[PDB]
């Protein structure tokens, strides 16, 4: 500005941190989402950071938001921003994190083609279950929904200090009016498709299910093919060929919902009647007598007011059970999944 | 928006932006050369005021309109009034503050369009010449305003724990208007620099008492709290009222603008 004091202006622009100063991330590029997986300059840690670019420029509400809440959030199994990086002369702002070499997409994937190359261990699962409920725990205590749960966004650190840990990832920071009408549907809730007009804790609870679902016999358990409107017919069809129709007493709340008249006219309860979760755990070598049955059962329950909180998650009794949940998911066994390679298309 | 609302202990607001009042004097000398001390607290008055209207016109409520006059004290609590225009910097943190909402957008025709309404229908006594800033300085004065902060954007307020203390004691229809209002008024000095919120909504709340005759005493023996720290807020909200009732910022604004350093141009 021609108003601001020079000698003010200087000074800053003299001893600001600049990003490319700093960190060397070109060819480095990992994601797009712009994530590039960095290396300090000066050499003094040799650790691998994720910068990422934030898309547009200048500070968007949902960069705002985003900003706001990751400078505040401080907790072991959520990912922590370690730096900001406005770039003045482009008007771009860029995000430093510690980087987490793996994520559950990948290692989830891994298991799903090594099965075709003929299970994900299970110590394993309890562990990574027991750390995305401890980190959606700390975010819900501080009515801090993450409004987009799934499998890409529960982040594994790599080899280091933190080897194996849980770190939440990419939370929806900004949903004009919590809405979610406002502008993969498989780790949705019901109560979305059938037209819910917010995000809630039982939202993002129902998520972590379908996650849980998944890390057990490495398929996405509300698997279904690909608008403004929240009903989507097929994911619905999905959902009652696994878990059954809910009967009136299972959701009495259900006629509420603003989709209801379209679910009546479009499904009848007696197509599902062979169908239950019972059913289809036992299908993929899960026993319903199992302790970790029980608890997915309680995670995905339809009626979102029935549906147990990620606290209550935390005390069953399958945490309880050998083996116990470990710090590292790894439990200090070589780690087989691939790191993330550097994309240079175009 | 209650996002992160019992978190102030481990807050950015609690372990970096709660100051020491010396480093504040300390500071504030290089603009007391050209201001004297009363002068620079009618300034803070001013632009409170200012900083309220604007907020009043964009129709956003009480919080964030509070959050957007933190990041102004913020600002000036670090760097001269000379670095950036105060006139700029106002709209700049309703803008930003705003911004940490979901609730609805302000548009940048919007926050231009009530920066011009504003002052000249509510602030001619000080400004004769219309706001000369465009939306570019604005964008450009929130990137300074992000950076100085330390990209530290959520701000906790009185009125949270105020609203417990008052459903606390049974009194919301008799002591909240007043003790709400107290609060509002808070924010012409620089209390919310130096104390925790909470603090600041005691001594609110035992004002608003003290006016309308209210014995409350017991209650407030019930409370475990510092009340040597409530009885300092307590005196700078009563020096606040007179301070209030000797000062004619209608008359003495314009003046006191003047006196404020200006920004040295380019070679
Ligand atoms: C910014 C991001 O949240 C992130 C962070 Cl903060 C830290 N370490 C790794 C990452 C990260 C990189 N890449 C991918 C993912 C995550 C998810 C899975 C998809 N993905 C690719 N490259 O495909």
């Amino acid at each position: 500005d021609d108003k601001m004091d020079y000698d003010f202006k200087v000074k800053l622009s003299s001893e600001r941190e600049r990003v490319e100063d700093l960190f060397e991330y070109e060819g480095c590029k990992v994601g797009r989402g712009h994530v590039y997986k960095a290396k300090r300059k000066d050499g003094k840690d040799d650790k691998d950071y994720a910068l990422k670019q934030i898309e547009g420029t200048g500070i968007s509400m949902s960069a705002c938001r985003e900003i706001a809440l990751l400078r505040e959030l401080k907790h072991p199994n959520v990912i922590s921003l370690q730096k900001v990086f406005l770039s003045h002369a482009d008007r771009k702002v860029w995000l430093l994190f510690d980087y987490a070499e793996h994520d559950l997409w990948h290692i989830i994937k891994f298991h799903r083609a090594s099965k075709a190359n003929k299970q994900l261990p299970r110590g394993m699962v309890k562990s990574l279950l027991y750390q995305i409920l401890d980190g959606i725990h700390y975010l819900h205590a501080n009515w801090v929904l993450h409004r987009d749960l799934k499998p890409a966004n529960i982040l594994v650190m790599g080899e280091g200090p933190e080897r194996g840990r849980v770190k939440i990832a990419d939370m929806g920071f900004a949903r004009l009016f919590n809405s979610p009408l406002k502008p993969t549907f498989w780790y949705r809730a019901p109560e979305l498709l059938l037209g819910a007009r917010h995000y809630t804790k039982a939202i993002d609870i129902w998520a972590i299910g379908c996650i849980f679902a998944e890390l057990l016999t490495s398929e996405p358990i509300f698997h279904c093919r690909q608008t403004s409107n929240p009903y989507h017919h097929d994911q619905l069809d999905r959902i009652f060929n696994v878990m059954g129709f809910p009967a009136d007493k299972d959701w009495e709340d259900i006629k509420k919902m603003p989709e209801h008249s379209t679910l009546m006219k479009d499904f009848r309860r007696n197509t599902y009647t062979n169908c239950s979760l019972i059913k289809y755990m036992e299908k993929h070598k899960v026993k319903p007598d199992s302790k970790a049955f029980h608890l997915l059962q309680k995670l995905l329950t339809m009626d979102p007011i029935k549906r147990i909180t990620s606290e209550q998650a935390m005390q069953d009794p399958y945490f309880l059970e050998d083996p116990l949940p470990t710090s590292d998911v790894f439990a200090g066994c070589q780690i087989p999944y691939p790191k993330r390679e550097f994309l240079t298309e175009e | 928006d209650k996002a992160m609302a019992g978190n102030f202990w481990q807050s950015s607001h609690y372990l970096q932006w709660i100051l020491d009042k010396q480093d504040l004097l300390k500071e504030r000398q290089k603009d007391l050369k050209f201001l004297s001390e009363e002068e620079y607290w009618k300034l803070q008055i001013f632009f409170t005021n200012v900083i309220q209207a604007l907020g009043e016109h964009l129709k956003l409520r009480q919080q964030v309109i509070a959050t957007a006059t933190v990041y102004f004290k913020r600002f000036y609590a670090r760097y001269s009034l000379k670095s950036i225009d105060p006139v700029l910097m106002a709209p700049t943190c309703v803008f930003l503050a705003s911004k940490v909402e979901e609730f609805g957008v302000v548009s940048n025709t919007r926050l231009i369009a009530a920066a011009t309404s504003v002052l000249k229908t509510r602030f001619s006594y000080a400004f004769p010449k219309e706001f000369p800033y465009r939306m570019n300085h604005i964008l450009e004065c929130e990137f300074y305003l992000l950076e100085l902060m330390d990209c530290c954007l959520i701000v906790y307020h009185p009125y949270r724990p105020l609203l417990q203390y008052v459903q606390d004691m049974g009194q919301e229809d008799m002591l909240l208007p007043l003790a709400w209002r107290i609060v509002n008024d808070t924010y012409r000095t620089d209390l919310c620099l130096l104390y925790p919120p909470f603090m600041i909504a005691l001594a609110c709340l035992h004002v608003a008492c003290v006016v309308q005759q209210k014995d409350a005493r017991q209650w407030f023996a019930e409370l475990s709290v510092d009340m040597e720290k409530i009885l300092e807020i307590i005196r700078v909200i009563l020096k606040l009222y007179e301070q209030w009732k000797n000062f004619d910022e209608r008359k003495e604004m314009a003046t006191i603008l003047s006196k404020m350093p200006k920004p040295k141009p380019p070679p």
